[PDB]
């Protein structure tokens, strides 16, 4: 692991490990959005409007 | 022979014609004997240097 | 300078040029920049790098002068004849050397 | 592959598994044999020594033959007590000469005892010095045989050839002539060989005069030259650099020495032809004389013969000398005679030439899984195969592309840049080819570098850098003197920057003072920088560079004729630019002398018109004048840009810097363009249309005709249309052959060699609606952005939106990080030697060995590491791939365990060390 051929494989290890975390935030925020995003359309005027 | 020099008119052609002579041979001697051409100032270098 | 390759005629102009403003020492300088460059030495730059050596009395700059024209063999003007007994004259270095 | 043999037996085992180190296939149909279950198609080992005798036979058809000569005079010359004691000999005889005398020798200290002849010596054909007669002669002769028989020779007619020939080729001249003429003055006669002993001094050094003085010496004393004193003077006018001299020795000694040609006489011909410039026949000549030496003669070719064969065929790169010199090392492996590091230097030149890293790759792969060790040649011209590689890169595909071939251009320079780190970490000699090699790879980086992207200074200017690093340090670091292509390097770069005064001294400098002859592409590059220089007088120094060609035995080639023809038709351009700046210059200090003196102002006033009405004549008539055209109208706003603008001697005060106008470049022009009251609507060249980029456009224009028709039409007349009755000449059958057309263009498209077009209004107007709705939601230009679309639905944004390219990443897999895999992506395992790539992986005892390094060797020592049980081999292939669609599942499910345990083990002892 410590050779100097394998520096270009660290760098595209680390793009996909931070496209897989921001592909798992973008999941998971997405499922809150579609959970309980809807009762927002649906929601009472007095939580809005305060 | 190359083929070009079998049916194109270009003048060093002419060189292909004749046999293999030594160019130590063709050219006149110095003061030692046989020589190079190109070993004397006088021919390789161009006369406006 | 760097692009053309100059002769020793285009550098005995930078001699003289040198030695009429006073700058004899430059003027040695001068005669150091056609050695370095390749170019060598004729007669009328060794009448006047002897001249320089003068006024600036650079004794052992005539040293290496004095000693190439006798491994060269060229005739010496009679500027330069005189600017040799001159220095013989003051540092005593021809009398020493066994070399006249 | 260019893997390593370390790397080849990795690979080997992970293939095979762990039944690569049991038994082999022929122990394996023995059990068969033994235990009785071998089918019928199998062979049946059934007897060993016949077998033995079978494989003895047919390896014997492959076995080399011993070409190794215990040559007499290297024995000798390698003796350094007795060179010494033949040295001292020669020069006591050289010095004083003995005295040819009856008694009292011992009269001298020169010539002591060692413990009527000249009447006994003519009687009983006994020579001088085979009697005794206790004189100083005789002392000196029995010195002589003394010392040589010390080193094993004789001291006969045979014997004395040896040391002359030994002396000779260490100097020693006129020592060895001495003993010559001791030994001829002593009754030992003057054979032939020993005028070929004494020739052999100037043929080493070079000298033809001499070689000829001593033909015309022993035709004096009545000997006639044997094929070894021709074939020394072929020699020394092969040593001299006169080639066709050779060629004519031959010729004479053929016909008037009559004299029939040894194989030696071949080879020296061949070495004689290989570096001939003399005419352009030397390559059909030498194939002619190969031939005629093998079918005619009936000779068979030995290694010089093809040594000498493939070095002249690996300097021309068309493909059919390359594939006649790939022939020829196929048949001498075939012939057993077997491979060395002349054959496999033959094969990179061979290799080079036409610019193919990969078989130059190949070939140093092979030659150290053989065991042969590269020189530093082989790098050299692995290194002018990099040149040689960046010179043909198809420049027009990367400008259709829109790819800069700069990358190209630095994973060429890092490569051999490490390789010039590799060779002084080995502590080898630096030779002067190897930096000449790099000095033209920087050169010629720099020159396509200004050929292919001008616009790009920066890299033009570290390119010249490191150039002048190269030419102005590197080689006084090495201690090492600049030589005729060294120059000839630096030349061609300073005659492409146009610098001709530099070039100039440069070629005068390494003609006066360093004497060296210039070669014919030096000459080449004075020719084509005066020609491409439009200044006046340029091809009239051109004309003298070609005098000082022709009189000093240079070739002229008919290539470099037309090369000059087409050159100074091409630089007719800048020619007329730079005669045509001069009357620029004319009219500009014309202009501003005559709007100072004021003559314009009283010009500017028409008084004629005034006088002479534009109605009325010279008489008083009326005559009829044309009707105004409109104002708006564009010939009336062209001849308003005409008067109203600025003059065309104010648009630019000074003029190029050289020679030239000003205005060739893009800023000038819109500065020029500023004046005038112009904002142009192209920049800069990316702003270009470039009508040879037009790849269908053209084709339907060669074959059919224009397909626009009104492109060129003045008055409505001009048009190139199909006729409207019909027929064959009617809008149909054009529209079919125009479409006939565009289906070879799009075959061309479907197989690959052309990119897949992007979508159409028409092709998106006639496809499947949802596609349309994908195609209008996600934004997508081409149908590959289509296909991303679809194929990965996680990727697109929440309007259905397309995302761009960098915001996707696929998963690596750790296979990558394999050895064979490591080898393939390094770009310098091809140079790197056994141990080096030994050192870098393991650097343990598993890859030592304890000097032969092969595949072979570590599988080896790795069976009987296995067998003990030191080494541990999983049992069946990791590596796989071939067999099943799915194999890099199977084979990455097969080193998940051995690559976590090598990504794990090193943190378990550095937490075990206590940190």
């Amino acid at each position: 692991p410590k050779d100097k051929r394998l520096e270009s494989l660290h760098e595209k290890r680390l793009r996909y490990l931070a496209h897989m975390q921001m592909e798992r935030q973008i999941r998971c925020v997405r499922e809150n959005a579609k959970l309980f995003d809807g009762v927002e359309n649906m929601p009472e005027a007095a939580q809005c409007r305060e | 022979k190359v083929p070009h020099s079998l049916i194109y008119n270009i003048y060093p052609y002419l060189e292909e014609i004749r046999r293999r002579k030594g160019m130590m041979a063709m050219h006149p001697p110095g003061k030692d004997g046989l020589l190079m051409p190109d070993r004397v100032v006088d021919n390789r270098l161009p006369d406006h240097l | 300078s760097g692009k053309l390759k100059l002769d020793s005629i285009c550098y005995l102009a930078l001699i003289k040029a040198k030695m009429s403003r006073g700058g004899y020492a430059e003027a040695l300088a001068v005669g150091r920049e056609q050695d370095a460059d390749g170019v060598p030495f004729l007669p009328h730059t060794y009448t006047h790098l002897l001249e320089a050596a003068e006024v600036a009395d650079d004794g052992e700059m005539a040293l290496e002068l004095a000693r190439r024209m006798s491994s060269e063999q060229w005739p010496v003007s009679d500027r330069g004849r005189e600017a040799l007994k001159k220095l013989s004259t003051r540092h005593h270095w021809e009398e020493v050397a066994e070399y006249k | 592959k260019a893997l390593s043999p370390y790397a080849q037996a990795l690979r080997h085992v992970a293939l095979r598994g762990a039944t690569a180190f049991g038994p082999g296939a022929k122990e394996m149909e023995l059990d068969m044999l033994r235990k009785g279950t071998l089918p019928a198609d199998y062979r049946p080992p059934v007897q060993g020594r016949w077998d033995d005798t079978i494989e003895r036979w047919a390896y014997a058809w492959q076995f080399p033959a011993e070409e190794e000569q215990d040559d007499i005079t290297k024995s000798v010359e390698r003796n350094a007590s007795g060179m010494q004691a033949l040295l001292e000999i020669g020069n006591k005889l050289l010095r004083s000469p003995p005295s040819p005398e009856p008694l009292s020798g011992k009269a001298s200290k020169l010539y002591p005892p060692v413990g009527r002849a000249e009447e006994l010596s003519a009687k009983y054909n006994v020579p001088m010095a085979y009697i005794d007669d206790s004189s100083e002669a005789s002392n000196a002769s029995k010195s002589l045989a003394l010392v040589m028989e010390d080193v094993g020779l004789e001291f006969t007619e045979d014997g004395l050839t040896v040391v002359i020939s030994a002396l000779s080729r260490q100097g020693y001249g006129t020592i060895g002539r001495a003993i010559f003429d001791f030994a001829s003055a002593m009754g030992l006669g003057p054979s032939a060989e020993m005028y070929r002993a004494l020739m052999k001094y100037a043929s080493r050094r070079g000298d033809v005069n001499e070689s000829m003085a001593l033909i015309e010496e022993m035709k004096g004393n009545g000997i006639t030259p044997r094929i070894g004193n021709w074939h020394e003077l072929m020699y020394t006018f092969y040593k001299a650099k006169d080639y066709p001299a050779v060629s004519q020795i031959v010729d004479n000694m053929k016909m008037y020495a009559n004299i029939e040609p040894n194989e030696v006489t071949f080879v020296l011909q061949l070495k004689a032809l290989a570096k001939d410039n003399s005419q352009l026949n030397s390559l059909p000549e030498a194939i002619q004389l190969f031939d005629q030496m093998e079918n005619v003669y009936g000779f068979i070719a030995s290694r010089p013969h093809y040594d000498a064969m493939m070095f002249h065929l690996s300097q021309s790169p068309r493909p059919e000398m390359r594939l006649r010199c790939e022939e020829l090392a196929h048949k001498m492996e075939l012939m057993g005679i077997v491979w060395n590091a002349n054959t496999y230097l033959n094969l990179i030149r061979s290799a080079q030439v036409v610019g193919d890293v990969a078989a130059v790759e190949k070939y140093l792969s092979r030659m150290r899984e053989e065991g042969i060790p590269a020189s530093i040649g082989h790098l050299t011209w692995a290194v002018q195969a990099h040149v040689q590689s960046m010179i043909r890169i198809d420049y027009d595909a990367l400008k259709e592309k829109d790819e800069s071939p700069l990358p190209t251009w630095l994973e060429h320079l890092e490569t051999c840049f490490g390789i010039y780190e590799l060779v002084v970490r080995r502590g080898w000699v630096m030779q002067l080819p190897f930096v000449n090699a790099l000095l033209r790879l920087t050169c010629q980086a720099t020159i396509l570098s200004m050929e292919r992207t001008p616009d790009e200074a920066e890299t033009i200017g570290r390119f010249e850098e490191q150039a002048n690093k190269i030419w102005n340090h590197t080689f006084d670091e090495w201690q090492l003197q600049k030589d005729v292509y060294s120059y000839e390097c630096y030349i061609a770069l300073l005659a492409h920057q146009q610098r001709i005064d530099e070039a100039e001294k440069l070629f005068q400098e390494m003609i006066l003072k360093k004497d060296l002859s210039p070669s014919r592409r030096t000459y080449h590059c004075m020719i084509f920088m005066h020609l491409s220089s439009g200044e006046e007088g340029g091809t009239a120094r051109a004309l003298r560079y070609l005098e000082a060609m022709e009189r000093a035995g240079i070739q002229v080639r008919p290539s470099l004729l037309k090369k000059i023809v087409r050159v100074n038709n091409a630089a007719g351009y800048k020619r007329d630019m730079k005669r045509r700046a001069r009357r620029i210059m004319q009219a500009r200090e014309e202009y501003l002398a005559r709007k100072e003196e004021g003559v314009s102002f009283g010009e500017g006033g028409k008084e004629g018109a005034s006088n002479q009405r534009a109605d009325v004549d010279a008489e008083g008539n009326s005559i009829l004048e044309p009707l105004a055209v409109s104002p708006t109208s564009t010939l009336a706003w062209w001849e308003k840009w005409k008067r109203e603008t600025v003059s065309k001697h104010e648009l630019f005060t000074e003029e190029g810097a050289d020679g030239t106008p000003k205005g060739e470049t893009f800023e000038e022009k819109n500065e020029a363009l500023r004046m005038m009251g112009i904002t142009s609507s192209f920049q800069t060249k990316d702003l270009v249309p470039q009508p040879d980029r037009q790849k269908l456009l053209p084709l339907i224009r060669r074959e059919e005709g224009e397909i626009a028709g009104s492109l060129w039409a003045m008055d409505g007349g001009e048009l190139s249309y199909p006729k409207d009755g019909g027929g064959p000449q009617g809008w149909g059958v054009r529209l079919w052959r125009e479409r006939q057309l565009v289906k070879r263009e799009y075959q061309k498209v479907l197989d690959g060699y052309r990119p897949v077009p992007q979508l159409s209004t028409l092709g998106n107007s006639v496809r499947t609606a949802g596609d349309q709705l994908d195609i209008e939601r996600s934004g997508a230009q081409t149908p590959g952005e289509l296909s991303d679309y679809r194929n990965f639905p996680d990727n697109r944004f929440d309007g259905g939106q397309l995302k761009p390219e960098s915001e996707a990443a696929p998963a690596v897999p750790f296979s990558a990080e394999l050895v064979w895999q490591g080898e393939a992506n390094d770009k310098l395992s091809p140079y790197k030697s056994d141990e080096e790539i030994a050192l870098e992986n393991d650097n343990t005892f598993f890859s030592s060995l304890s000097t032969r390094r092969s595949k072979f060797d570590y599988l080896e020592k790795w069976r009987d590491m296995y067998r003990h049980g030191t080494l541990e081999v999983p049992e069946g292939p990791t590596l796989n791939f071939g067999r099943t669609p799915d194999d890099h599942k199977e084979t990455m499910a097969a080193l998940v365990r051995g690559w976590y345990q090598r990504n794990r083990k090193e943190p378990a002892s550095e937490e075990e060390l206590k940190r």
